[PDB]
């Protein structure tokens, strides 16, 4: 009753809408943080060499 | 009384994918049925995409296939998709009939034999489909198969330049080979259903071999949530292909245009036809050679009236077992003997291994029933 | 309130007279379409524990039916219970209650379990009181707590080869639209 | 020869970190629905 | 009393033990397969045989979805293994090949 | 056309089950699970691998051979 | 002509259902904008922004 | 393996139904040459004469 799953189950599993709400509203977040964190490990393995990093050598 | 049970629709879809009692029992080689089905319509959705794009003229042909992987917004997975699709759709027919071989799923005879036609139909479609981008290996791909039907006596000549329009492969070739390879798929699609409306009469076979009447669950929940695993394992599979290596399965041959006047040194079909391919070529004659291709696939229609064994599957006969791998490696042999030129080792070695997959089939898996019914005193 | 729903729901057998007519929609589905030989709904009661649920006698070709007919029920009263029902059902306790404790034999039974039981008796019109509370969005509330997405016991015994896997009992024991 | 280089293997890191979230929690789900089976005891009671 | 018997015999065994539906506590005659000759053989065995043939099934469908096995203990010995399809099958095939027979006249 | 109820004829048959929200979906995931495959191996590889390497040996020699071929010494 | 379904339980049991279909149109509201990626409530949301500044 | 059908009823039921096989050859024959306008047989044929002289 203090634990977390349960309070995430009572508020927002339970009911198939709610569950539903949940999914779509976590979807929407997850998509943003995913894509931040996916481009930003992509871009620092390939360190320079993209033209996202070559942009500023040629001018405004 | 059920919305799901009574609706004339719906009725059809609780049959087939809810209700349906299955054995409790079926292993991952069962997942291929399925596999094949999103096999189905993965390359009809892409294909439509590329359809969309594609230019069935000559001159225009390879044009409108670079057009659709360099402008078309997404264009080449679409292209690369539908590429290393239809070797995933190869991939899992020979997964699915060797699954079919080994358990002894050919005794339901309609359903094995409408398989049969399902996997000329899929090879001739795929085929049509390799002659469509009009490089290199679309052009002599097209020459080669089409001629197949010049081995035909008497009639055989007429008939291969009726398929190609005139005296050689041509503008006539290409458009009607779009037509014949954009309508096949759905044809298939309803040869699948009917393939399944077979099934459905005795339900499906299990490892065992035995009847699974005593112990069936429904399809839903425990078959629907096995099939959606096994389809993301198809879709990692896939997307490895098309995102690290979209190339390693075809020709590099057939980014150079076709070319009516030079046969590239190097040609070999695509891998999943490569056994064929071999055995057709082990053989310096032209009647026979053709004669022995269409029994190295025709062969499958006869493996049912060769069944020599008192138990229907293979799992509790090792004899059996040991020939149905030799049979695998056989085939496994040929395709590597495709894949190599016709000289010194390769000529004799991919022979007898012809020989070997006929003799097998024949002969020596009957055979191998027969000592195994002798040892257990049936 | 689980009484009261309980009651709601019913019970049935073939001896029944007037079977299509029966204000029960489970009583009453299962009379038409010939889907059982009989039901009882329950509630049994243990210290703080009991089994609340129905048992059914039913031809096998009928299990599947039955289950999906009954679930449903349960799956309404949680979900969609309306005012008149939980007064005929109010009213079937009241009659249950009063025509049960009639004899010295009931009352003496009365008597001796509920003071090992509550401690007290409690008196016909605390019940009255009790049952008069119950509306609609109690049996709402008080079904959903016990049945709303939870674990079923299922007991089974002779030709069951139709009864449902118990998943697909699980799955019944939500509704996705809800 | 291959402009779309870059891209595909952009979207080939996605596919990878997003099939290794996938592939554990479809297995999870095809295991929790499997469970009442794989843990199911047999008893035979034949009569006399 | 023969030397070669008891070599065919323990092939035989040898046989049995690889074929390994014993593993999962089958009968040989459990894993024949079921034609028309068969059914009937089935049809035809008696309460008991019957009952304990389709609890074996049950037991083998079970270990063969966990991909498991019987302790060794309760695996099916070679010399305990009851024929009991046998005499039925044999009398089913017996009475198709006297109206085959019958058929050719 | 086959439905439950309408299969076959069992008796005197007690299954127990338990739900899925009671149980573990990987009750001893690696200590059981491990020693399985491994046991599943040992029950095949006899079946399954030599033609397979009998496939390798073919190969190995096959390439070599061809490769040998294409080479003189004395002429 | 549809007056059967008007009276005190249709009342109830629309009542009762309205929470439900209230939150699968905020369910399905969210998830157009979502798969559209709708431009002119997302400029709300306070950290879902593609477009910089 | 085929031996069912051997014997002197199958003997006598084959001999019933050769008119009728040779009838359906017969008919077969005919319809693939007339669709096919086979010029080998219909040369022979004294009235059917498409090419001149
Ligand atoms: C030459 C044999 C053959 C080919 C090729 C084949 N099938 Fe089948 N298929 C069978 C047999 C036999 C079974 C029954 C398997 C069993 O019950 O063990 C079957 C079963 C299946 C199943 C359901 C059970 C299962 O095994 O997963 C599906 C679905 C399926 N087929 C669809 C297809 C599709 C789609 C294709 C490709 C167009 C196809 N099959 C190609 C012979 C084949
Ligand atoms: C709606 C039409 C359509 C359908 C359906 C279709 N395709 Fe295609 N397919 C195309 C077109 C157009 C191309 C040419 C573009 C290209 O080469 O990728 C093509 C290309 C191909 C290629 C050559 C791939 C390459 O580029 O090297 C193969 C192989 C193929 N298809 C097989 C299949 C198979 C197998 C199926 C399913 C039975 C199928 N296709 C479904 C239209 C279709
Ligand atoms: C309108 C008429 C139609 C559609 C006729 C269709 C006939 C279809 C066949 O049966 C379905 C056929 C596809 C099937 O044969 C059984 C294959 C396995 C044949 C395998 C095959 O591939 C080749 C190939 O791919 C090549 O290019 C790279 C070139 C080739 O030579 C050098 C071949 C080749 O020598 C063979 C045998
Ligand atoms: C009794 O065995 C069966 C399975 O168990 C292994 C399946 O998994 C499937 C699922 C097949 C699908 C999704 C392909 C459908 C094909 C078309 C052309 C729409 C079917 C039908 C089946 O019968």
């Amino acid at each position: 009753a203090p634990t977390l799953t349960a309070r995430l189950y009572s508020l927002l599993f339970r009911r198939t809408s709610t569950f539903a709400l949940t999914i779509v509203v976590g979807a929407l977040f997850f998509e943003r943080a995913f894509d931040q964190g996916a481009d930003a490990i992509y871009e620092h393995i390939n360190e320079g060499k993209l033209w996202k990093h070559i942009k500023h050598k040629y001018e405004n | 009384t059920n919305i799901r049970k009574s609706h004339p629709l719906m009725k059809i879809v609780n049959n087939a994918f809810i209700d349906l009692p299955a054995p409790s029992n079926i292993s991952s080689w069962w997942n291929f049925g399925s596999l094949l089905g999103i096999c189905l319509i993965l390359q009809i959705l892409t294909g439509l995409f590329l359809a969309m794009h594609y230019t069935s003229d000559t001159t225009t042909a390879f044009s409108s296939v670079t057009h659709i992987c360099r402008d078309v917004n997404y264009g080449w997975i679409i292209r690369y998709m539908h590429a290393n699709g239809a070797s995933m759709f190869f991939i899992c027919l020979y997964m699915h009939v060797g699954r079919g071989l080994y358990y002894g799923s050919y005794t339901f005879l309609e359903t094995w034999n409408i398989g049969v036609i399902l996997l000329l139909t899929v090879m001739a479609t795929a085929f049509m489909g390799y002659v469509l981008p009009w490089g290199q290996m679309s052009f002599w791909g097209a020459t080669v198969i089409t001629n197949l039907l010049s081995a035909i006596p008497y009639i055989g000549t007429n008939l291969v330049e009726w398929i190609w329009g005139g005296f050689s492969v041509d503008k006539a070739t290409l458009t009607r080979f779009f037509a014949f390879h954009f309508i096949l798929p759905f044809i298939i699609m309803a040869i699948a259903m009917v393939h399944l409306l077979f099934l459905h009469e005795t339900g499906s076979n299990n490892p065992t071999g035995i009847s699974s009447d005593v112990d069936k669950i429904p399809f839903h929940p425990y078959y629907t949530i096995k099939d959606i695993l096994g389809a993301l394992l198809l879709i990692l599979a896939l997307m490895l292909l098309v995102l690290f290596a979209p190339d390693l399965l075809g020709d590099p041959d057939n980014y150079t245009p076709a070319n009516p006047l030079n046969t590239p040194p190097h040609i070999k079909p695509e891998w999943y036809f490569l056994f064929a391919y071999a055995i057709l070529r082990s053989i310096p004659n032209k009647l026979g050679g053709v004669l022995a291709l269409a029994f190295s696939i025709l062969i499958l229609a006869l493996i049912p009236l060769l069944h020599t064994s008192k138990q229907r599957s293979m799992m509790f006969r090792p004899l059996s077992q040991c020939l149905f791998w030799a049979l695998v490696a056989d085939l496994l042999t040929l395709t590597w003997i495709g894949g190599q030129p016709v000289e010194h080792p390769y000529i004799t070695i991919g022979q007898l291994a012809s020989v070997l997959y006929f003799l097998l089939i024949l002969v020596l898996m009957p055979t191998a029933g027969t000592i195994e019914n002798k040892l257990l005193k049936w | 309130a689980l009484q009261v729903a309980n009651a709601i729901i019913g019970h049935y057998d073939c001896t029944y007279g007037g079977g299509a007519h029966l204000s029960s929609p489970l009583a009453s589905i299962a009379a038409t379409n010939k889907l059982c030989q009989s039901f009882q709904t329950f509630n049994i009661c243990y210290a703080d524990t009991g089994l609340l649920g129905a048992h059914f006698v039913c031809d096998h070709m009928s299990i599947d039916d039955m289950m999906f007919v009954l679930q449903g029920q349960w799956m309404r009263l949680c979900t969609s219970a309306t005012e008149s029902e939980v007064l005929r059902g109010k009213n079937l306790l009241r009659n249950a209650l009063v025509s049960h404790l009639d004899g010295t034999t009931p009352v003496c039974e009365d008597i001796g379990r509920s003071l090992l039981t509550y401690g007290r008796r409690i008196p016909l019109a605390e019940w009255e009181s009790r049952i008069a509370e119950v509306d609609a969005r109690v049996v709402r509330e008080v079904c959903s707590k016990y049945f709303y997405d939870q674990c079923p016991a299922v007991a089974g015994f002779g030709p069951i080869e139709q009864l449902p896997d118990y998943n697909r009992i699980r799955s019944g024991m939500f509704w996705l639209r809800f | 020869a291959e402009p779309e280089h870059d891209h595909r293997k952009r979207m080939g890191l996605k596919m990878l970190l997003m099939m290794g979230l996938l592939l554990p929690l479809v297995y999870a789900m095809k295991r929790h629905k499997w469970s009442v089976l794989k843990s199911r005891k047999l008893a035979y009671r034949p009569p006399k | 009393v023969s030397a070669s018997s008891r070599w065919l015999e323990g092939i035989r065994k040898w046989y049995y033990n690889a074929a390994g539906f014993n593993k999962l506590g089958l009968m040989r005659d459990d894993t024949i397969h079921e034609n028309d000759d068969v059914k009937e053989a089935i049809r035809r065995l008696p309460e008991n045989l019957y009952d304990d043939r389709v609890f074996r099934i049950k037991r083998a469908l079970d270990l063969s979805m966990r991909q498991q096995i019987l302790p060794k203990e309760q695996w099916t010995k070679y010399e305990e293994d009851k024929s009991y399809l046998e005499p039925y099958l044999k009398e089913v095939i017996r009475e198709r090949k006297e109206r085959e027979e019958w058929a050719k006249k | 056309g086959r439905q439950f109820g309408h299969l076959t004829r069992v008796r005197h048959v007690i299954t127990y089950s338990l739900s899925p929200f009671e149980q573990r979906a990987f009750p001893h995931y690696f200590s059981k699970g491990i020693p399985n495959v491994l046991r599943r191996t040992r029950a095949c590889i006899l079946r399954v691998a030599p033609p397979f390497v009998a496939f390798y040996l073919v190969y190995t020699w096959g390439t070599q051979e061809f490769e040998k071929s294409k080479r003189k010494n004395p002429a | 002509m549809l007056t059967r379904f008007l009276g005190p339980r249709y009342r109830q049991l629309a009542r009762n259902w309205v929470p439900t279909a209230s939150l699968w149109g905020a369910v399905g509201a969210v998830g157009l904008v979502w798969a559209t990626d709708w431009r002119l409530i997302l400029d709300w949301v306070p950290y879902i922004n593609g477009k910089f500044k």
